[PDB]
């Protein structure tokens, strides 16, 4: 239910599926709370089919992590027609589940 | 001499990674940032920049680094400080870990920077030649207001010398 | 490919700080001292040799050097290698600092060794280019019985990828 | 009572004085056990008068602990006729003062 971005291309064509919500998990193998988190984002996207959500491990695919200015993991990024509308940092399920709530 | 002039920040850029209380507490996972030089300068009115050769070096870290940490909230309370910026060429997880071993508990005002191939602090003349091209940062203080340089000095001997680059000389000049 | 060559220790050296089990329950005062390659690999029958790309770095810090460490005296009592060598290009004491905080009491048979500008790395095409000329090490391993490389293999994505560099790849050559 | 080698030329006329005891405590500014034995040489040095006693800062004079490898402080060398005898590391009182005892 939660598709890995391995390329900028993957990503740019997951931002560019465009008017519904798409979701971003960056995050990283070494990272306990990457791994905490994982679980309750897959359960976050089967309760809000609505919105498209994908992971990306910033070691794997940099160049999107720093362009988005990603210095913390968790760091999920909520994105609508391309653009960014607000990112929830830390492994925070309420603060997740609120700001897909809010922008589904 | 760069005293009385622009900081010469030009496109200078280094990395850091941040520190804040919620760490030493719980689990993060912080990355490198990079800071342009001149952004810093420019968004901050009050600069302390020191350099040191080698983090977890002993001369750094029992005579010189201590002081700035001991002094931080005297220098951002009462002196007006923004940032004190610690510079070495060392890899900005180890400059970071350096950090958290001296008791750093929050970067909002203190940020332990990576200097890579020295390539800023040569460019101030304040580097340590090590050897078949090396350089480590000098050991130096330098204080900027309002992006002109107030004070700059470097030890002569850095094997043996905390003096013009210790927080106490820092403090006189603000 | 330098399998089944001689090792290419040229006048390649290295720093390393000792650890001993006095350490860590009283106060010592080491230094770095200086390792001719060539003197280590004569000296000792069987060595492995691993790259880390960054002291401190979480990668190496989480999936690749603790294996080293945990395995240490499974190499050393079953598999009867004489030193495990962890090769960065951080100065000697932040390579020190890390092996402590990895929970290394003593360097017998296990040294955190600085490689300065990446120049023995740079020479076995082992390095990873950071930008601008500067150089780290790749992530790899190497295996050295009487002076000949027996095993030798490089992260192809150093990002992710701890395989071929793994304690547990090294293992199965031996 | 104990003097402080500043150069290699200080260094290398101390060890030339020739024929009776000269002991070497290298030693660092930032390094505990170095001031704790400190008072201890001095106090060795007032005792046994038959001996040269000097301290010598490895960061001040870097390229002579090198080549006396020392590699840890203290280091204390005995020296007769310009060469070394013996080597105690480590605030050792008991094991510095039986060296100097069985070399003076």
């Amino acid at each position: 239910m939660v598709t890995q971005l391995k390329s900028a291309s993957e990503y740019d064509s997951a931002l560019a599926s465009g008017d519904k919500l798409v979701v971003v998990d960056f995050f990283a193998t070494w990272c306990g709370p990457s791994k905490m988190i994982a679980p309750m984002i897959e359960k976050f996207a089967e309760q809000y089919s609505d919105a498209a959500f994908y992971k990306l491990d910033v070691d794997e695919v940099s160049d999107v992590a720093q362009k988005a200015e990603v210095s913390s993991m968790p760091t999920l990024i909520f994105y609508k027609g391309g653009k960014e509308v607000t990112r929830v940092v830390g492994a925070n399920p309420a603060a997740i589940k609120q700001a897909i709530a809010s922008n589904v | 001499d760069l005293v009385n002039k622009k900081f010469p920040a030009g496109d200078y850029k280094f990395q850091y990674i941040a520190i804040s209380q919620s760490d030493a507490d719980s689990e993060s996972c912080k990355m490198p940032q990079t800071v342009e030089w001149s952004k810093l300068i420019s968004e901050n009115k009050k600069v302390i920049i020191t350099g040191a050769p080698a983090a977890f070096s002993p001369t750094c870290t029992v005579s010189h680094i201590p002081g700035y940490i001991n002094y931080l909230d005297e220098l951002v309370k009462e002196k007006e400080v923004d940032q004190v910026i610690v510079v070495t060429v060392d890899n900005p997880f180890a400059n970071q870990a350096w950090a958290k071993s001296l008791g750093v508990k929050d970067t909002t005002h203190i940020k332990f920077a990576s200097d890579p191939g020295c390539a800023f602090t040569k460019s101030i003349g304040f580097e340590l030649a090590v050897g078949d091209g090396v350089y480590w940062s000098g050991r130096w203080a330098m204080v900027v207001e309002n992006g002109i340089v107030t004070y700059a000095a470097k030890e002569t001997n850095p094997g043996t010398d905390v003096t013009v680059s210790s927080v106490e000389s820092v403090l006189a000049h603000l």
